[PDB]
C-alpha cells in the first residue's frame, strides 16, 4: 500500500504489448494526396501525371 | 564519572575515513557509548556511506569569558549536504550521532570541558504550564550554535532548572586538557516513538560547558578552539516526496 522506500519500483511487468515498438507505429497514416487528371484539354500543368517524392 | 587516564600526550594518530570524509583522530581510544547502546536499524530507505559522513559544524572559541555552548539534533545537521537534504525531503527519520569533540591546546594551557549529551534538552523557560515558547528559529540555531549565559539558558542550572552539578546523569566525557584532547559521544536514537519528524523535535542536545576556566602560561594563544564533528548513525527515512526542487 502506501509505502515510500527507494526500492528500484516496485513489482515486475503488468503486460506492455501494444505499447511495443511494432504496434508503435503500425498504424497507416496519409502521406499525402496527389491530384491527376486525363485532360482532352492541353493543360500543361495537371498534365495526366503528378510525381511525388516519398518523404514522411 | 569519567575518571579515565589513557597515557597523556599522544602516541598514534589513527584517522577516520567514512566515504568522503577524513578526520585523524588524537588516537581513537577512550571512547563513550550513550546507556551502552549502539544505533541500530528500526526493527525503510537506508542511503548508507552517502548519508554516513562525517560533516563538520563550526568551530567555537573557548575564552576565558566563555559560558559556554550548546547545540540540537538533527537541527545543527540540517544545512549539511545529503544528510540536510534527507531531513527536508522526508516526513520519517530516525538517526545516531558519533558526537566527536576535539580539542586542542598547549601543554600550557588548563582547563576542562565537559561535554553533556542531552535526550530532549529543553531549554529555560520555567513556563511548565507552556514549554516550547521561543520560537522554532530561536529555538534552531543550526550550525552556529547557541550559547549559554551567566534564548537565554542559564549555565548553572544547565539552561533547564536543573544543577550542573548532576548534569553527570547524562552520557558525558570530561575533555581535562591534561589528559585527552578528544571526546567521543555516540548517541543512539532515542525518542517516544519508533521513528519520528527531524524537522520539529529534536532528539539530542550537545551542550559543552566549562567546568575548569581556560589560564594559558604567561603570554600565548588568548583563546583555543573548540570543534565538533557528527556523523549520522545507521539512518533511514521514509518515504521520498516529490523532490521538491527548491
Amino acid at each position: 500500500p502506501s509505502d515510500t522506500v527507494q526500492t528500484r519500483h516496485v513489482v515486475q511487468h503488468r503486460s506492455r504489448s501494444e505499447s511495443s515498438i511494432e504496434s508503435f507505429f503500425a498504424r497507416g497514416a496519409c502521406v499525402t494526396i496527389m491530384t491527376v487528371d486525363n485532360p482532352a484539354s492541353t493543360t500543361n500543368k495537371d498534365k495526366l501525371f503528378a510525381v511525388w517524392k516519398i518523404t514522411y | 564519572s569519567p575518571n579515565i587516564e589513557a597515557c597523556g600526550y599522544s602516541d598514534r594518530v589513527l584517522q577516520l575515513t567514512l566515504g568522503n570524509s577524513t578526520i585523524t583522530t588524537q588516537e581513537a581510544a577512550n571512547s563513550v557509548v550513550a546507556y551502552g547502546r549502539w544505533p541500530e536499524y528500526l526493527r525503510p530507505t537506508e542511503p548508507d556511506v552517502a548519508a554516513c559522513r562525517f560533516y563538520t559544524l563550526d568551530t567555537v572559541s573557548w575564552t576565558k569569558e566563555s559560558r559556554g555552548w550548546w547545540w540540537k539534533l538533527p537541527d545543527a545537521l540540517r544545512d549539511m549536504g545529503l544528510f540536510g537534504q534527507n531531513m527536508y525531503y522526508h516526513y520519517l527519520g530516525r538517526s545516531g550521532y558519533t558526537v566527536h569533540v576535539q580539542c586542542n591546546a598547549s601543554k600550557f594551557h588548563q582547563g576542562a570541558l565537559g561535554v553533556f549529551a542531552v535526550p530532549e534538552m529543553c531549554l529555560a523557560g520555567d513556563s511548565n504550564t507552556t514549554t516550547m515558547h521561543t520560537s522554532y528559529q530561536n529555538a534552531n540555531p543550526g550550525e552556529k550554535g547557541g550559547t549559554f549565559t551567566g534564548f537565554c539558558p542559564v549555565d548553572y542550572l544547565l539552561g533547564n532548572g536543573t544543577l550542573l552539578g548532576n548534569a553527570f546523569v547524562f552520557p558525558h566525557q570530561i575533555i581535562n586538557l591534561r589528559t585527552n584532547n578528544c571526546a567521543t559521544l555516540v548517541l543512539p536514537y532515542v525518542n517516544s516513538l519508533s521513528i519520528d519528524s527531524m524537522v520539529k523535535h529534536n532528539n539530542w542536545g550537545i551542550a559543552i560547558l566549562p567546568l575548569a576556566p581556560l589560564n594559558f602560561a604567561s603570554e600565548s594563544s588568548p583563546e583555543i578552539p573548540i570543534t565538533l564533528t557528527i556523523a549520522p548513525m545507521c539512518c533511514e527515512f521514509n518515504g521520498l516526496r516529490n523532490i521538491t526542487l527548491p
